[PDB]
């Protein structure tokens, strides 16, 4: 969903 | 980046590849020894690749210098991305020439509508991964602020803009984190985050530079 684009994502709910 | 197309080599030379044994987000060189990118690409361990294209073959007018300064925004907020930005130093100065060139900071913010060039080896795919060797390039316009915020309720800040699409098929993707954003010859913007990677009326949002410029220099000036 609602992520950062990095490598890995960093993802919120 | 989904949608895009292959930049060609050196083509976009202000394009930084930050490594730890792999790719993990991009940046943008902004003079000889400072580089652009976002705060949630900090960790320890960053190498700083410079004139990379296909980023797992020697090709030829790479450099790669150690960060010796990772300074994020003391004020980023983890939990809503505000003040997503961070100053990379260089150990030492890279050797500027036309492969490896700096990229202008704004003088004033960009306006809506306005076409940028957005960069990255990130995620070419919307749904799964497949990860390019070569840069990818994708141009895209600036929204405007009252339709970033309708896409994105309670979570765009000012110092947030979207751009990219609402139809679908074209983003910045997962390894395209702190990448540039240049429009019109300036660095604009810097690549954040998203609602997934090129999804229907979920535009990509991005740093926005234009409001960080008086931090940097001073940043810069005072390290
Ligand atoms: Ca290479
Ligand atoms: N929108
Ligand atoms: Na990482
Ligand atoms: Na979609
Ligand atoms: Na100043």
């Amino acid at each position: 969903g609602r992520c950062t684009k990095s490598i890995p994502p960093i993802c919120f709910p | 980046i989904v949608g895009g197309y292959t930049c060609g080599a050196n083509t976009v030379p202000y394009q930084v590849s930050l490594n730890s044994g792999y790719h993990f987000c991009g940046g943008s060189l902004i003079n000889s020894q400072w580089v652009v990118s976002a705060a949630h690409c900090y960790k320890s361990g960053i190498q700083v690749r410079l004139g990379e294209d296909n980023i797992n073959v020697v090709e030829g007018n790479e450099q790669f210098i150690s960060a010796s300064k990772s300074i994020v925004h003391p004020s980023y907020n983890s939990n809503t991305l505000n003040n997503d930005i961070m100053l990379i130093k260089l150990k030492s100065a890279a050797s500027l020439n036309s492969r490896v060139a700096s990229i202008s900071l704004p003088t004033s913010c960009a306006s809506a509508g306005t076409q940028c060039l957005i960069s990255g080896w990130g995620n070419t795919k919307s749904s799964g991964t497949s990860y390019p060797d070569v840069l990818k390039c994708l141009k895209a316009p600036i929204l405007s602020d009252s339709s970033c915020k309708s896409a994105y309720p309670g979570q765009i800040t000012s110092n947030m803009f979207c751009a990219g699409y609402l139809e679908g098929g074209k983003d910045s993707c997962q390894g395209d984190s702190g990448g540039p954003v240049v429009c019109s010859g300036k660095l604009q913007g810097i690549v954040s985050w998203g609602s997934g990677c090129a999804q229907k009326n979920k535009p990509g949002v991005y740093t926005k530079v234009c409001n960080y410029v008086s931090w940097i220099k001073q940043t810069i000036a005072s390290n």
